[PDB]
């Protein structure tokens, strides 16, 4: 009617709301840590399913508080269904989407990591989405991607759904402990670093290393989170330099960017399988010793025969 | 117009209470032969220690939870509207009378519209309901009860004014052109040569 104009017409200033920022990352792998640790508590409760976080997001420099809505999604693929439930055609232009990459256990990150590559995707197009929309989505994306100040090529953002994506990487500190327990070697970092950051690239995203035990980023992810989901003014550089703790903004990586990186290992080139380059974890747990089963009295009595019968 | 606590609230917490009543049943003890089985010289993994197995194991299959987020879902998503509702109140204390004016200048008569769904958007409001209960999710309207009834009235008692000023103004009009032209016809000139 005419009051839902009149009314409505009389808007005053505000801040965006209503952003769904959405984890899945392979299960046990401390999400629900991270995300917990970030929104100020210690840790929350873990569970199944989706579950919610909501992030109390309170600028300063406008005084104002708004929340986000984390929908942080269990790892099991039984479980990928309810998906439907966290995005929606209403939801979908505002979601910023990042995966658990816990370093602790490498061998299982990259087709883990993998695992969103067909999950995400499958929940994107089977809620159809217009291809108007998801294109020009798709062109504001590669847009805002070219645009970094502090690219093109072959392979970038060659597949993406036009959403910011980032790669954050939790369980850091362990890699000193694989570093020893396991002689893990540096070249091995470099390798995951370089094939991590490819990844991102021709998916657009924006990848974090961080450590809950260390306490490190968490600063830098808040303030990256907050950049990409509402538009704050960012000034954190490229922090690249040092291999503890690596920061690649969506748009400062570039093909030669890598190459710099492969060059410094010379052990095995990087365009061999990702699970041949790294060791593979040994299971620990025996198999159950084996069924003691007891000969049925019909063989029993049937081979019986057979040593009454030679007699 | 608050939520004291967000709306994002009324969906965290029933989340908790879904997880209470499935760890109800879920953190129920495996059974397990371990007790002498030794063999496994191995601290217990949380995901068989606990049985942490039972949803992969649905009779019906993931529609339960299918079903169960969907009530939420719906929970939630329809009393956010509501919210809503209430929040469009918001312009009674931040809001220009003469853009309305503007708007709607000599209207049907001046408003003769607005002012009918008014007294329908008195709605959600001016009852002897003081908080609005929807499944386990009560909001309680009770700090804004008066406040916003006393603005909502004084608006409405301003805009009823001006109609009825305008009104009577059209109703000037009405009545002395009527007396004008009943005094014309009343001349009563019926036969004339010129």
């Amino acid at each position: 009617s005419s009051i839902l104009s009149e009314v409505s017409t009389r808007a005053r200033s505000k801040l965006p709301s209503g952003k769904n920022i959405l984890v899945f990352g392979e299960d046990g792998s401390g999400k629900t840590t991270l995300m917990t640790k970030l929104q100020g508590a210690e840790h929350g409760k873990k569970g199944r399913g989706l579950e919610y976080l909501y992030l109390s997001v309170h600028d300063e420099d406008r005084d104002d508080h708004t929340r986000c809505n984390v929908w942080i999604l269990d790892g099991d693929l039984y479980h990928k269904g309810l998906l439907k439930f966290a995005v929606s055609a209403e939801s979908l232009p505002e979601t910023l989407v990042i995966f658990v990459a816990d370093m602790s256990r490498p061998w299982t990150v990259m087709e883990s990591l993998q695992k969103w590559a067909s999950v995400l995707r499958e929940h994107i197009d089977k809620m159809k989405i217009p291809p108007e929309k998801m294109r020009e989505l798709e062109r504001k994306f590669v847009k805002d991607f070219q645009d970094y100040m502090e690219p093109l090529g072959d392979n970038v953002l060659t597949h993406n759904l036009g959403i910011p994506v980032l790669v954050v990487c939790t369980k850091c500190d362990a890699v000193s402990v694989l570093e020893k327990e396991h002689d893990y070697r540096d070249e091995h970092l470099d390798f995951i670093q370089s094939h991590l950051r490819r990844f991102c690239l021709q998916y657009g995203a924006a990848l974090i290393y961080t450590s809950v035990k260390e306490e490190k980023n968490l600063d830098l992810l808040y303030k990256y989170i907050v950049h990409k989901t509402y538009g704050f003014h960012f000034t954190t550089p490229a922090l690249v330099v040092e291999k503890d703790a690596v920061f690649i903004p969506a748009g400062w990586d570039n093909e030669k960017k890598i190459a710099i990186l492969h060059e410094n290992f010379t052990t095995v080139k990087p365009e061999d399988a990702y699970e041949d380059f790294i060791v593979k974890p040994p299971v620990r747990k025996l198999v159950h010793d084996k069924e003691l089963a007891a000969e049925d009295e019909q063989v029993f009595l049937m081979k019986q025969q057979s040593l009454l019968a030679k007699q | 117009i608050y939520l004291n606590p967000p709306i994002e609230e009324c969906r965290y917490k029933l989340y908790q209470e879904m997880f209470a009543w499935k760890m109800v049943v879920l953190s129920l003890p495996r059974i397990q032969s371990q007790r002498y089985q030794v063999g496994v010289h191995y601290e217990l993994t949380e995901e068989e220690k606990f049985y942490r197995n039972a949803l992969t194991r649905m009779p019906d299959g993931p529609v339960a939870l299918e079903e169960s987020y969907s009530a939420v879902m719906g929970i939630v998503s329809e009393v956010e509207q509501y919210v809503k509702v209430w929040l469009q109140y918001q312009c009674l204390w931040d809001m220009q009378a003469e853009n309305i004016y503007n708007r709607l200048g000599e209207d049907l008569n001046k408003w003769q519209a607005l002012l009918v769904q008014i007294r329908k958007a008195r709605g959600t409001f001016d009852n002897a309901e003081t908080k609005k209960e929807f499944g386990p999710v009560v909001i309680d309207y009770g700090k804004v009860q008066s406040k916003v009834n006393l603005k909502y009235d004084s608006w409405h008692k301003e805009v009823l004014s001006k109609f009825g000023q305008m009104l009577g103004s059209n109703m000037t009009e009405f009545h002395s052109q009527i007396s004008k032209s009943r005094q014309e016809l009343e001349q009563h000139s019926v036969d004339t040569a010129s």
